[PDB]
């Protein structure tokens, strides 16, 4: 019987529970978003996790919000261009959080978003 | 008269609310006499009568046809003008629709199968308070079903040992922990205790894993002053969601709770508690979509859609609770072609045997949109209740992972799964028992 | 039968007592519809209490006369299940999920022993025939 | 007439409120005469009676016996209907049982001893705002009795000084510190002025120790408004407890009391001033144990029982304050088998001029579910307040292993504690000075 | 005359005031829940007493709440099995606080709480 550790596995939704991605794996989550006509964008931040410091009313909660990485890849047609981008959030901030998300302008709403890298 | 109420060749308006009511008729009525009694026992001689113009009142089977669902059985369609209808009254078009011709002698069994809510009428609703995409948005939660158990035993565990279940299921991976439709307020725990309590472990939960996280706290009561109560009580500590059992407690109700959860921005979990007693026979009742449209209605971020281990059906009113436009598809349940204008998506909610190896059928069949409800599954699990929410948030996610790569779930699923075995000794274990 | 069909077990005064007409599936001996009606409309963290205390119980089945398959089975309820004052809670806890069992094809709640201990926390009729003659 | 109200083959129905009198008739008075007076005084030739059934209102001495207490003394077992009482309202049941009979002339003196609430009339009150089990789970406490000290002076002191001696007596150990029941508000103390203090006291010692903590902040008044406006601070506040002396206070308002702590969390202690100008006499007044059982349906979380240095007769009430289901013992006062149905149970409190040497015998004698409030017995200790209550938490601890480890409490007392005082230096100094 | 310390010795209720216990000493209390047919449980925490985080009202307190080792050791009839787990425990998270409860499904509520390992 094993018990579920408490500490140092902190989560970032989807995909968080599954070991971490390779290069490969990450690739085809792109191109699934691509394949769907979706928009990737990066996101990053040096707090990974929410948290309540202006409001505890329901519903409001601080840290979900994360900062943009450049902008959202419209047109984008190889996955392969969303990983240089990835590979250059985490030269110029290697020391934050940053994950995938993806938007949709037919639903016109963010429908995707998944961890990326993590700091050392 | 047959053609005063039979009236074949009549051409429905965009404002009429429609009604297919599946009808048997007793030995000796003719099908068009049961359709034109259906339509005026459901609707419309006395000297008042002439001070109006009853035409414009009354509801008329416009069509009829004999059923392939058995013995003398046939689907007849009624119209309803939009005036006969209070606005933002659920209450009042059940009352109007189904409040009197089930009972009519002349016909021997009765079921309404669906219903036609015209934009006119759909927009004096206020519908879900949030609905599906404020509340991924407000939860921060994409790409995957949510995830969720309630907690057991049903009745019997102190309001404290009701938190602790919740907070080690929660911090185990699940999004949310529920109280069972029959926990209100009883003498071995009364809600406020409850409230308390689940409220620490909600918050013990998220703080440990980074993850919003929230409980279904029941707020159905026996009173309107008692179910708000709790609702402010769950405002005040600033929790993510209430839960209501919207047909023992009622529509006048549930519209008010609805309507509070709105102006306080609070997600309300929809139960369908006593649904069987009206949805269960093919014969006679009211088919679930026809309750479902109404919870829309009425309002509701989630609500219960049953298990899938018929589909077509199950799919049916899905897309009925989630969607903007459903086209007509009768082999789904779906009479008619219903256009919400969009009013906001309710999220339906898997719950009843099914735990890991049910993961890949149930993210195939029901998709992102969803919420799968555990009990055993992961309650049952042999390491306790973080492992076993664990081992399903695992799975779910190894399914998410491989449908998104493209693969079948429906034919490499347990390939899946066993893979997902080899890094996670959680879902292992859970795979051996189950 | 199992832990829920409890034959001579003596209701008590206060118990809710409820009287289904039960339909089994075939090959579901009415014993066991029974027990299953008693244990759907009722029941590792069990330990952390009593089972017994909470389950509903099929005291009593019985056929219905000139009838095909069809049984009434006789459930008692224990008051610490209900909320005082709401019947929307007795309704959830009696009828809430049972009638979708799939071991019943058909199933009716024909009456409730409303037990005074429970009846009292009602207002009930906010006047009453003699009230308002 | 004897037999209207003397009814001696009389089957008590379960629906029945018995009451159990101790009866002294005057000289010259039989004893049949006496019991059909006490029922007949206490219930029910005008026209107006053939206009019902004066039957079915009738109160009836099914049962006299002549009492071994003294001089011409019985025990009169009375039977009242259920539809005499109001539902909810311990003021209504006092009112018609004990409101006149006391006077009549024939009766050289009268005292109730018992009463048998059925659970058709118990289940009308809502009893404890939290009860025994809520409590321990609120504040995290179990396997042991709680501790608590009553600030002394009584009055003199200034709201600060006073909040001073709280955090003092906290902070060495004890659960709670208390306000003393002639404390509500004035001239040397206003009630808001310690409530703010004793809230800065409570938290500072609970952040120092890592316990919940709390004061028993009096709420008693001379008026109902007043009562719930210290309610309501205490509850901005966020504090864990309040109190009030249900006797002085009275039913009507210490049940207002009691809802307001149940729809705002908050425990109540009551205290029962007053109660031996009524209680202390055996041949007239009430026992205690009425005032015990009135208080649990009215609403408290802890109730004043007295002090163990009779016995038994202690014991019996105690038990009618804690369990669900209590045999008869007329031995131990209980002259009725008492079922609570479920109702939460309260827990006792003892106190008065108890010391350290008597943690061994409270701790046999009550269990792990009471309070054990000191006054001197920690206030006094030669060091200080906080010395004295580290002196009695090491102490009652000390019994509480020793219990578990199956020793004799009641035979090993003295060595139990004199082998503390070894590695305690703070109990020591107690054990020298008591 | 000795002044009460205001600081190291932050308490965990029952037995806490109680110098440590010794392994004979723990084995005697374990038996006692085992006596008394109750269910023993271990829980662990890496922060050791209560605070209020998330809200002030009345009866409401974070940190009561630890986290469950494992299960609740239903049928345990050997102590000594008790304190194998507590050894794991200690081993798996020496710097964490572990105490051991108790469950009466009697009374259906937990009913003990002694701590039984503190980090050095
Ligand atoms: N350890 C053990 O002894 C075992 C325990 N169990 C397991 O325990 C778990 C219990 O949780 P689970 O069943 O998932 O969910 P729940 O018991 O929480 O039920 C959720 C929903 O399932 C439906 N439901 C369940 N029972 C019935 C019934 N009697 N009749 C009609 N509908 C029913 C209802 O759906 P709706 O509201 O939509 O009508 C209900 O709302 C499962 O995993 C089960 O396999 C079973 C075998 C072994
Ligand atoms: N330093 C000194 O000068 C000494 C001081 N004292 C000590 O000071 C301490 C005072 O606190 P303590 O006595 O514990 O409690 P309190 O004085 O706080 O009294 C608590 C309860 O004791 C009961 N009580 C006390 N006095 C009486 C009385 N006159 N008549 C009836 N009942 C009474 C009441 O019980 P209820 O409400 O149940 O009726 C009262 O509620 C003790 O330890 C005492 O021995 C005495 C000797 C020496
Ligand atoms: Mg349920
Ligand atoms: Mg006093």
């Amino acid at each position: 019987m094993q018990v579920w550790p408490i500490e140092g596995i902190k989560k970032f939704e989807t995909l968080s529970y599954l070991p971490p991605l390779t290069v490969e794996d990450l690739l085809k989550q792109i191109e699934y978003l691509l394949r769907s006509k979706w928009v990737p964008c990066l996101e990053f931040s040096k707090v990974g996790f929410v948290y309540r410091e202006n409001h505890r009313s329901p519903g409001y909660y601080d840290g979900r919000y994360w900062t943009m990485w450049k902008l959202p890849m419209f047109g984008c047609t190889d996955a392969t261009q969303v990983l240089k981008e990835l590979e250059e959030a985490k030269k110029a901030y290697p020391d934050a959080f940053v994950r995938i998300i993806g938007f949709d302008n037919v639903r016109q709403v963010q429908c995707i978003s998944f961890i990326a890298y993590k700091p050392p | 008269y047959k053609l005063t109420y039979y009236t074949p060749e009549y051409e429905t308006k965009d404002t009429d609310i429609l009604a297919a009511f599946r009808v048997t008729p007793q030995p000796g009525v003719p099908p068009e006499e049961a359709g034109a009694a259906v339509a005026a026992e459901s609707s419309t001689t006395v000297w008042t009568d002439g001070l109006t113009s009853l035409d414009r009142y009354k509801g008329r089977c416009y069509h009829i046809e004999p059923v392939v669902g058995e013995d003398n059985q046939y689907i007849a369609y009624v119209a309803y003008p939009l005036d006969l209808f209070e606005e933002g009254s659920v209450t009042n078009m059940f009352t109007s629709i189904v409040g009197n011709v089930f009972g009519f002698k002349a016909l021997r069994a009765l079921r309404l199968e669906d219903l036609r809510i015209p934009p006119t009428y759909s927009k004096t609703f206020q519908g879900p308070p949030h609905g599906i995409q404020v509340e991924r948005d407000k939860l921060n939660k994409y790409g995957r079903p949510l995830l969720g158990c309630t907690i057991k035993p049903k009745l019997g565990l102190s309001a404290k040992n009701y938190g602790r279940a919740c907070y080690e299921c929660l911090r185990g991976g699940l999004d949310f922990t529920k109280d069972d439709e029959n926990v209100n307020s009883q003498p071995f725990m009364r809600w406020r205790d409850r409230f308390v309590f689940c409220a620490e472990a909600i918050y013990k939960s998220q703080a440990e894993t980074g993850e919003i996280k929230g409980h279904y706290l029941n707020a159905t009561a026996g009173t309107c002053e008692e179910m708000i109560k709790r609702a402010v009580f769950a405002r005040e500590l600033g929790v993510p969601i209430v839960m209501h059992d919207y047909l023992t407690g009622g529509f006048t109700a549930n519209t008010s709770l609805a309507h509070y959860c709105r102006d306080n921005g609070l997600l309300l979990h929809i139960h369908r508690a006593m649904h069987a007693v009206i949805d269960r026979q093919k014969n006679h009742g009211m088919h679930f979509r026809v309750l479902a449209k109404a919870l829309r209605m009425s309002g509701g971020d989630h609500i219960h859609a049953g298990t899938v281990v018929e589909r077509e059906m199950t799919l049916g009113f899905v897309d009925l609770l989630r969607d903007d436009f459903i086209e007509k598809d009768r082999a789904r349940g779906i009479f008619f072609t219903q256009d919400w204008v969009s009013m906001p998506g309710v999220i339906p909610v898997a719950s009843g045997g099914i735990h890991v190896w049910h993961m890949p059928a149930l993210t195939e069949i029901f998709g992102d949109d969803s919420v799968l409800q555990f009990g055993g599954g992961t309650l049952g699990h042999p390491w306790g209740n973080a492992p076993g929410a664990a081992a399903n948030r695992v799975a779910l996610e190894a399914c998410v992972q491989a449908r998104n790569e493209g693969r079948d779930l429906a034919r490499e699923g347990n390939e899946i799964i066993r893979s997902a075995c080899k890094w996670s000794p959680e879902l292992a274990a859970a795979c051996e028992i189950w």
